[PDB]
This record gives C-alpha cells, sequence and structure tokens, in this order.
C-alpha cells in the first residue's frame, strides 16, 4: 500500500479539500510552488503517499477537483495553494445542482462522471502500489453528495479491491437552515453504507457548538469551522504521511476498526481545541474522550466503544502514554465492549503540527453515533411525512420508493448500533 | 552431517531470523561477509556448523535460510543491514501487498501469488543438500502472513518433503506489543491447519519475554529490538545441539523422540537462565544449582504458565559453559525432591542432560551480560495448555458476535472453517486434560 | 377550471395571475387531490405577498388537508418566519394538531427554526402538547441534545 488518490467534490468538498492540502503541505515542507523547503528528512519519507513527483523535484498533490458549479474552480485557483494543483485535474461542469441530490446523481451529475473517471485512471496508473481513494464532500448539497456517491459506485466497480475512504460533512440547521438537506443526507447515507470501507463523520452541528460555545464565537464562519476540519484530517492521516510505528495501511485500519461491514462510520476527535487566531499527557487523554472534543454531535458516554484508535503527536513520554491510556480504559470500562478484547490501539508520532507541541487525534467507532443518524432521520421523516418539495426529485427521474428505502435502510443502521450496544459476553 | 534449512515468514519471522543469524555467525566465528578463518577446509566440509551453513568455492559461508514476506519493508533492511553480504540475494523473497493481518489474505488470496516461487527457491537450496533432515520455520501467530502464508507453506512442504521433519518457532500474541485486534483469530486458524503438518513447535510468548526485559534487564519500555535479542539467545541454545558436537538432540528426529510423546501435543516449554543485565558486568557468577533452580521458576519461562499446575512428560537440560557433570547430577538430585515436580505415571521420571562447555556468546549492543555458565531447559508439560485456554477465550468472545468475520469470508474463506478450527482447539485442550493439568 | 389554475399560480408565485383569477370568480378555497388550498402552497413556497392577498379574499386560515396540515404547520416546517406572523395575525390556531399528533411548535423545533419557536411561544404555543409518541417540544430538544432549543423552551 502506497499512493492515495484524493478527490474533492462540491463547494464544501473542494473547500475542506483545499484546506487539507494547505495544512499538510506546511507539515511536509512544501510551498505553493512545490519546491521542497522542509528542514527535516522525515518530511519526505512517505511523501509519495499524497504527492506525485514532477520533473525538477516538484511535488504535485494527487488530488482531483470536481464540481458541477463552474464558479468553484476560481474559488480554488484564487487560493494560496491553488497553483500547485494539476491543471489537468480540474473537472467542472456548467449547470450546478441547486442543493438537489437528484441532479447530482441522475441528470446533471451523470453527464460529468465519465469525464472524472478518465482522470482517475490517469492518476491510478502513475502509482506504483495504489491502495485506495480519499473523498471529501458534504452530504447536504447536491453535487458532493449526489455525484459524490455516484463517483464512489463508479470507482467501486473498476477498483473493487481498493479501499474507499470518505470525509463526509453532515448537515445542520445551525449552519445551513435548508430544509432539503435531510433529504440529500439520508439518500447519501443509503449509498455510503454499501459502497464505502470507512467514513469519517464530520458534523457541522458539533463544529458549530465548538466554535460558538467552547471557543466563544458569537457568529462562527465557514473559515472557523474548517479550521477544526483541517486539524482533524491532518491528525487522522498523520501515520499515512509521516514515519512511525503504524504500517500506514488503509486496509489494516479498516480490519482493525470495522467489526461489522455496515458499521464503518467513525467519530473523530481532536485536542486541544483552539481557534484560528490563538497540555500534558494525562490532559490529552482526558480531553480526547470528552464529548466537547468530538467532531460529531454525539455523547460517547451515551453508547459503548467498539474499537478506538488514538494518535498522539509530539515529543512525549512513550511510557506515560501507555499508562494514561490504560488508566482511562479502566475509569470508563462501562463504555467499552467486553466481547472485543484489546479494542483500543495507541499510536504516537514525533512530528506535531505547527503552533502546538503536543496533540491527540481520536478515532472512535462508537454505538453512540446513532444519535447523529437519529437527528437526520427525525428531520427527514418530518419533511417526508408532508412530502414537501418531493417533486424536486421525482421531476429529475427519481422514484418515490427510493425515499422509503433510504429511510428504512437508515433506521436499520440505528437499530444495528443499538443491537451491539446492549449485547453482553457472559 | 545433515543439513537444516531455515525459513523466515513475515515481519516477526524475518526480524527474529536476522538476529539469530547474527548470533550464529558470532558463535561460529563467521565474518559478516561469509568468511571463516578457522575453516581450513575451503569449498566444503563435513563439520557440524555445515548443517546451517553451505560453503562456496571462494570460501564464503552462506546460511541455508529463506526470507519471505508479502511486503518488502522488513526484508529491505536485511538487504541493506550489516549482514547484507551474508545471504543469497535470491533467498530474500518479497511481495508488494501484505495480508493486512488477515489469515485468509495470507492463505487463500495474496499468498497464492508467490507460493510457487518460494517453493522453487527452497528447491534450489534442497538440491545443494546431501542429507537434508528438515526445516525450521519462524513465524508469528497474529500476523496475516505469519499465520496465513505459513499454513499454506507447511501444507506444501508435507507433499514435497513427506519424510522430512518440520519445526516451528512461533510468536505468541501479547497485548503489550500486539498489532491487530484479530490476532486471536489468526492464531487459532493457523494452529488448526498446521497441527497435522508440524512435528514440534516452540512457542514464544511475547508477554513473557516482555516482562523478562522489564524485570531482569531493567528496560522500562522494551521494543522489538530488545525482545528479538533475547529470543535469538534462546533460539541459539535450542539449535546449538544441531550446530555443534554433542550427544543430546543431535538431529531433528531426536527432538521429537525426547520432547513429543504424542503428535498433537508437540508444544514444549522453554526456560532460560540466567538473564543478567549488561549494566552489571561485575556480577556474581551463579552456580550450576542456582541456574538449575531458576529453570522451574515461572518468571524465567518463555510461555506464561504455571508448571506446578501440570505434570511433566519430558525434560531436557542444555547447559552452556563452565559446567562440571557431577554438579548437574547433584543439582538434579536435590531438585528432584526439594520441589513439587510431578511426572505422569506413564513416563520414566528422568532428566536428559547435555553439556556444551563453551559459554554463551553475547552480541555487541545487546542487553545481556557475559555469563560463565547458562542453562536452557526444554520440557513438555501439560501446564502449557493454560496458554491455549487464554487464546481460546479471546477467540470465543469475538466469534460469538461474528465480529470481524466478514473480513475473512470476503477473502475466499468459508465461515465453517472458524468452527472446525475452534473444535480442534477444544480437542487439543482435552488432550492435555486427559494427561493431567 | 379556474380553481386548479389558482393552485399552480400560488405554488409558482405568480402574483399577477392570482389577482386576475380571483377577479373572475376563482374558488380561493379550492383543494387538490390531497386537500391543499392555495394558502397551503403559498405558505409552503414562501410567497408572502400571495399569502396576504388570499387572506384578504376569504381564505380559510385554518384549513386542513387529508393529513390535518394547516398553513401554519407547513410554514413552521419549511421555516418562513414572515408568513408565520401573517398567519398568526389572521387568527391561525397556534396549537392545531395534525394526524401525527404534531403541532406547529413541534415542526419548528425538529427542523431547528429557533426564531419561529420563539414567535410561537409568545402566541400561546402549548409546551405540554404531546405527539402520537408522547414527545413534547422540550422532549425533542432533550432527545436531540439541542441545548440552544432547550434554553428557548425554558423562558
Ligand atoms: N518478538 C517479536 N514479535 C514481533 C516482531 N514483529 C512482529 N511481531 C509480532 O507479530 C505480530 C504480528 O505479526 P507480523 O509478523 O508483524 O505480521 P506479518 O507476518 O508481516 O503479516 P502481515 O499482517 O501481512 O503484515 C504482532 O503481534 C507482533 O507482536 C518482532 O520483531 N519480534
Ligand atoms: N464545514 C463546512 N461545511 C460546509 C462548507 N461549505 C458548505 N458546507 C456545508 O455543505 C452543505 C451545502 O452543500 P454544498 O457542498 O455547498 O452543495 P454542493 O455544491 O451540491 O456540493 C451545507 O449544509 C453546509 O453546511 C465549508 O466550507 N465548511
Ligand atoms: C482495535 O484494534 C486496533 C485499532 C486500530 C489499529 N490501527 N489503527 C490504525 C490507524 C491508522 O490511521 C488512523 C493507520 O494508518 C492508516 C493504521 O495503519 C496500520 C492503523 C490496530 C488495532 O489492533
Ligand atoms: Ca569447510
Ligand atoms: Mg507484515
Amino acid at each position: 500500500m502506497r499512493e492515495i488518490v484524493h478527490i474533492q467534490a462540491g463547494q464544501c468538498g473542494n473547500q475542506i479539500g483545499a484546506k487539507f492540502w494547505e495544512v499538510i503541505s506546511d507539515e511536509h515542507g512544501i510551498d505553493p510552488t512545490g519546491s521542497y523547503h522542509g528542514d527535516s528528512d522525515l518530511q519526505l519519507e512517505r511523501i509519495n503517499v499524497y504527492y506525485n513527483e514532477a520533473t525538477g523535484n516538484k511535488y504535485v498533490p494527487r488530488a482531483i477537483l470536481v464540481d458541477l458549479e463552474p464558479g468553484t474552480m476560481d474559488s480554488v485557483r484564487s487560493g494560496p495553494f491553488g497553483q500547485i494543483f494539476r491543471p489537468d485535474n480540474f473537472v467542472f461542469g456548467q449547470s450546478g445542482a441547486g442543493n438537489n441530490w437528484a441532479k447530482g446523481h441522475y441528470t446533471e451529475g451523470a453527464e460529468l462522471v465519465d469525464s472524472v473517471l478518465d482522470v482517475v485512471r490517469k492518476e491510478s496508473e502513475s502509482c506504483d502500489c495504489l491502495q485506495g481513494f480519499q473523498l471529501t464532500h458534504s452530504l447536504g448539497g447536491g453535487t458532493g453528495s449526489g455525484m459524490g456517491t455516484l463517483l464512489i459506485s463508479k470507482i467501486r466497480e473498476e477498483y473493487p479491491d481498493r479501499i474507499m475512504n470518505t470525509f463526509s460533512v453532515m448537515p445542520s440547521p445551525k449552519v445551513s437552515d435548508t430544509v432539503v438537506e435531510p433529504y440529500n443526507a439520508t439518500l447519501s447515507v443509503h449509498q455510503l453504507v454499501e459502497n464505502t470501507d470507512e467514513t469519517y463523520c464530520i458534523d457541522n452541528e458539533a463544529l458549530y457548538d465548538i466554535c460558538f460555545r467552547t471557543l466563544k464565537l458569537t457568529t462562527p464562519t465557514y473559515g472557523d469551522l474548517n479550521h477544526l476540519v483541517s486539524a482533524t484530517m491532518s491528525g487522522v492521516t498523520t501515520c499515512l504521511r509521516f514515519p512511525g510505528q503504524l504500517n500506514a495501511d488503509l486496509r489494516k485500519l479498516a480490519v482493525n476498526m470495522v467489526p461489522f461491514p455496515r458499521l464503518h462510520f467513525f467519530m473523530p476527535g481532536f485536542a486541544p481545541l483552539t481557534s484560528r487566531g490563538s497540555l500534558t499527557v494525562p490532559e490529552l487523554t482526558q480531553q480526547m474522550f470528552d464529548s466537547k472534543n468530538m467532531m460529531a454531535a454525539c455523547d460517547p458516554r451515551h453508547g459503548r466503544y467498539l474499537t478506538v484508535a488514538a494518535i498522539f503527536r509530539g515529543r512525549m513520554s512513550m511510557k506515560e502514554v501507555d499508562e494514561q491510556m490504560l488508566n482511562v480504559q479502566n475509569k470508563n470500562s462501562s463504555y467499552f465492549v467486553e466481547w472485543i478484547p484489546n479494542n483500543v490501539k495507541t499510536a504516537v508520532c514525533d512530528i506535531p503540527p505547527r503552533g502546538l507541541k503536543m496533540s491527540a487525534t481520536f478515532i472512535g467507532n462508537s454505538t453512540a453515533i446513532q444519535e447523529l443518524f437519529k437527528r437526520i432521520s427525525e428531520q427527514f421523516t418530518a419533511m417526508f411525512r408532508r412530502k414537501a418539495f418531493l417533486h424536486w426529485y421525482t421531476g429529475e427521474g427519481m422514484d418515490e420508493m427510493e425515499f422509503t428505502e433510504a429511510e428504512s435502510n437508515m433506521n436499520d443502521l440505528v437499530s444495528e448500533y443499538q443491537q451491539y450496544q446492549d449485547a453482553t459476553a457472559d | 552431517m545433515r543439513e537444516c534449512i531455515s525459513i523466515h515468514v513475515g515481519q516477526a519471522g524475518v526480524q527474529i531470523g536476522n538476529a539469530c543469524w547474527e548470533l550464529y555467525c558470532l558463535e561460529h566465528g563467521i565474518q559478516p561477509d561469509g568468511q571463516m578463518p578457522s575453516d581450513k577446509t575451503i569449498g566444503g566440509g563435513d563439520d557440524s556448523f555445515n548443517t546451517f551453513f553451505s560453503e562456496t568455492g571462494a570460501g564464503k559461508h552462506v546460511p541455508r535460510a529463506v526470507f519471505v514476506d508479502l511486503e518488502p519493508t522488513v526484508i529491505d533492511e536485511v538487504r541493506t543491514g550489516t549482514y547484507r553480504q551474508l545471504f543469497h540475494p535470491e533467498q530474500l523473497i518479497t511481495g508488494k501487498e501484505d495480508a493486512a493481518n488477515n489469515y485468509a489474505r495470507g492463505h487463500y488470496t495474496i499468498g497464492k501469488e508467490i507460493i510457487d516461487l518460494v517453493l522453487d527457491r527452497i528447491r534450489k537450496l534442497a538440491d545443494q543438500c546431501t542429507g537434508l533432515q528438515g526445516f525450521l520455520v519462524f513465524h508469528s501467530f497474529g500476523g496475516g502472513t505469519g499465520s496465513g502464508f505459513t499454513s499454506l507453506l507447511m501444507e506444501r512442504l508435507s507433499v514435497d518433503y513427506g519424510k522430512k521433519s518440520k519445526l516451528e518457532f512461533s510468536i505468541y500474541p501479547a497485548p503489550q506489543v500486539s498489532t491487530a485486534v484479530v490476532e486471536p483469530y489468526n492464531s487459532i486458524l493457523t494452529t488448526h491447519t498446521t497441527l497435522e503438518h508440524s512435528d514440534c513447535a516452540f512457542m514464544v510468548d511475547n508477554e513473557a519475554i516482555y516482562d523478562i526485559c522489564r524485570r531482569n534487564l531493567d528496560i522500562e519500555r522494551p521494543t522489538y529490538t530488545n525482545l528479538n535479542r533475547l529470543i535469538s539467545q534462546i533460539v541459539s541454545s535450542i539449535t546449538a545441539s544441531l550446530r555443534f558436537d554433542g550427544a543430546l538432540n543431535v538431529d531433528l528426529t531426536e527432538f521429537q523422540t525426547n520432547l513429543v510423546p504424542y503428535p498433537r501435543i508437540h508444544f514444549p516449554l522453554a526456560t532460560y537462565a540466567p538473564v543478567i543485565s549488561a549494566e552489571k558486568a561485575y556480577h556474581e557468577q551463579l552456580s550450576v544449582a542456582e541456574i538449575t533452580n531458576a529453570c522451574f521458576e515461572p518468571a524465567n519461562q518463555m510461555v506464561k504458565c504455571d508448571p506446578r499446575h501440570g505434570k511433566y512428560m519430558a525434560c531436557c537440560l542444555l547447559y552452556r559453559g563452565d559446567v562440571v557433570p557431577k554438579d548437574v547430577n547433584a543439582a538434579i538430585a536435590t531438585i528432584k525432591t526439594k520441589r513439587s515436580i510431578q511426572f505422569v505415571d506413564w513416563c520414566p521420571t528422568g532428566f536428559k542432560v547435555g553439556i556444551n562447555y563453551q559459554p554463551p556468546t553475547v552480541v555487541p549492543g545487546g542487553d545481556l551480560a557475559k555469563v560463565q555458565r547458562a542453562v536452557c531447559m526444554l520440557s513438555n508439560t501439560t501446564a502449557i495448555a493454560e496458554a491455549w485456554a487464554r487464546l481460546d477465550h479471546k477467540f470465543d468472545l469475538m466469534y460469538a458476535k461474528r465480529a470481524f468475520v466478514h473480513w475473512y469470508v470476503g477473502e475466499g474463506m468459508e465461515e465453517g472453517e472458524f468452527s472446525e478450527a475452534r473444535e480442534d482447539m477444544a480437542a487439543l485442550e482435552k488432550d492435555y486434560e486427559e494427561v493431567g493439568v | 377550471d379556474l380553481g386548479k389554475k389558482l393552485l399552480e399560480a400560488a405554488r409558482a408565485g405568480q402574483d399577477d395571475e392570482v389577482r386576475i383569477l380571483m377577479a373572475n370568480g376563482a374558488d380561493v378555497n379550492a383543494t387538490d387531490a390531497s386537500g391543499l388550498t392555495p394558502l397551503h402552497l403559498a405558505a409552503t413556497y414562501g410567497h408572502l405577498e400571495i399569502v396576504e392577498v388570499l387572506l384578504k379574499h376569504g381564505a380559510d386560515v385554518n384549513a386542513i388537508d387529508i393529513m390535518g396540515s394547516t398553513p401554519l404547520h407547513l410554514a413552521a416546517l419549511i421555516g418562513h418566519l414572515e408568513i408565520v406572523e401573517v398567519l398568526l395575525k389572521h387568527g391561525a390556531d397556534v396549537n392545531a394538531v395534525d394526524t401525527w399528533g404534531d403541532t406547529p411548535l413541534h415542526l419548528a423545533a425538529i427542523m431547528g427554526h429557533l426564531e419561529i419557536v420563539e414567535v410561537l411561544l409568545k402566541h400561546g404555543a402549548d409546551v405540554n402538547a404531546q405527539d402520537k409518541f408522547g414527545k413534547t417540544a422540550f422532549d425533542i430538544s432533550i432527545d436531540n441534545g439541542n441545548e440552544d432549543l432547550a434554553e428557548i423552551l425554558q423562558k
């Protein structure tokens, strides 16, 4: 396992995808031009995982940019790191989606999917040992969710033995009070349960609460929310990009974190929580399992952990990490399943991000994530009971039965989390 | 002289095999470039160390070893390490995509793409042997390659080398330095499919070695480096009878005769003493009776179990160094009634003793201090079933919920194999209970 | 049939077409196959001007469809703060109950329309109103972990 092909779809996917490249390029010593300016040798050991190698020691990010809105490409080009992207990887259509999952998945998006797959094969063949794909998108819109899931099913047919990893942004009325978002989100979850190997659930509801209440921001913006997203995506991919003890394998991560195929939705966490303008080991382990440090609006103390992976970063005592983690597992033993022995793995890396000296990234497969799916299901049913704006989807060639099946599939997902949450070993 | 071929599978098998062959060269006096000044017979010979080392026309001594792993990361260090000039380049076999800690990926899918190439390279080494007696297989229980590919390899070697013996050095999983959560699965799956094809297996409990490095060596956070150096010290004491002159366990067939009373119970327990830290270079040299007393202490064992809870069926003592035979006879005489050592009624209550009058060799950079005498006890006790019980319990916890099973079913393996492998482990625990534990 | 043309005119938001049709005797209280009046569709699609014009021409502000949905139910669900105040201004029942047991307060709480929740409470929204599952508006806030909504319901 080696190279990873990055894909960003929609306005949110390209926005959170652009911030992902601006952060790791700073950690690897890469300037917007591409010339390596790092001051340590470890910044180039596993650099080939996310970057190509152009002539002249130039590093080209293995990223594909797609959106039905033609104005998003200028939003990315005008960015700071918007010049390093390969001009051949800009696939933008003419007609947008208008927050319609149907236009992205059946009409407007079905015309643009073949143009993207041509550049996916172009990138997948320039890899020495391709391991999987990485996608950033929101589930509330129409492009990143309707065409994003369609792009996944297309890649799943031609690359079935490769790992599909997504960073899906969940909608929230506290950030976007668009009443058709529970539709597109529910229809996307119906596809993500079947065609993804591991999905990071980034909830705008939790992102808003962290900025508004934890960071004391009366009016959080998309820049403030994405600051928590960029720091999260950097931590969950620290082992994939830097030398350490973990094998940096997408499949090894999926085998050790997915006990049941449908339960592959992770609850990311990060500590410490800081803002854009501005701790010990026992404090990082404490804040890590705190509900205030979760990127999903779910209380982990309301459910039971199935599998947990904690990545520590910075210069810290290797022995103390094994002490505080083992101690936290005892004080919260009622929140770990007893039929999965040794279900908490600990990783530690020596290169922390900039601005901090220590950090901790939490990746938990918890049954408490059902509270997220219950929130979207309750809003979906409320709108679907009255059939509000249902003609916006049937007019694009969608069947009404696809809503009840998505509602039924998502309710079955919730019952599955509750099933293993009440199970015992004896 | 009968040649022995060593096989190293997976990261654990390769890294431990690297430390063992380093120690073999230091004990035999072989330079890292394969030269041996004290080998007056150039181009060949009939010496005892030729069981593990072949000789070329230029006087180079090459190990009879094969390194195989489904990914090249671990073996590439052996290709650029200190002994990069020692091994045949065509005996370092590497794939591209590993088994991802999946027994099914190593046995049914990924392992099939390189199994025929590995056997052809083993065939080349077998043709150079005049009287090949068997193989030594190094692998882990928890890894996808160490469990899946090794089982596929052992099944093939039985068809191509039916009369030859096969011995294992297996790595028992430990939560302190484990890699995967499904390691209880892989360990049970590989034990069931390899039980028929293995004549004798020495299990190394990573937790037992981990505690020894903490207590005896004062190492707070032991790494794989500290574990493998101590493991190689014990592997050398076990294979010393095959590589030097002696009258105990002189060939692989005698290993089964002295340690294995019945085919299925071929898991002897190994104990080593003394283990002294290198920070104590001016330590007191323990007597023969003191190091022999330390063989029946559970804290010095390579597998976490209490031999007082079980009965012995065999017991061999391999001494190394300044050891007078009358001191061993006096020691065993006292350590016969002064302790609660129980032998089964159908076994001759005795102790086989072999003495090598050369003290153990320490490696530069190791954690162990030079000792003038040491002992390695190999005993087949029913108390080692305690380790199978710990492994079978963690297996039942996850399989009762069918957790992580879809990863195995999706790789060409049927779910029914999980049950018959667990039933085989149940029949193995009964084998020890029918003897007494 | 001018009633069916008035339904689509209120849905599409054609203000000029609504006036001309009502001048020719169009049934302002006409219904579709599901019982939706022109006031239902106008409050659903955010056509505030058509809402006020219909209310001045004999539109039933408390009309229900086959599922018991009043214009206040749909306006609170979609989140039209301006239309909700106009409906409440013309005597809309703030505590009307649909077939699912929901009130306008329930739908605004579920969809996160905090401003609408604040307006309904000031107009006499029953905080003790239960749905067919026994949940009230405050039960939705606690079950969903919405502390912002919980503070509004604790005035
Ligand atoms: N004592 C010791 N144990 C090791 C060493 N390396 C790995 N292990 C153990 O082996 C187990 C995992 O098996 P590995 O050998 O690393 O995996 P593999 O054989 O390469 O198979 P893959 O899953 O495909 O990578 C872990 O539980 C480790 O504790 C080592 O160098 N020394
Ligand atoms: N965290 C975050 N969320 C975003 C951002 N941009 C859009 N979103 C969310 O995405 C949803 C809208 O989907 P969008 O991606 O804009 O539509 P699309 O063009 O069809 O993919 C809204 O609910 C927003 O909350 C962003 O920059 N950061
Ligand atoms: C519950 O048991 C376990 C949980 C997690 C384990 N490993 N976790 C990872 C996580 C990674 O990135 C976040 C890796 O980088 C992609 C990664 O590469 C190997 C492993 C291992 C476990 O035995
Ligand atoms: Ca010779
Ligand atoms: Mg490996």
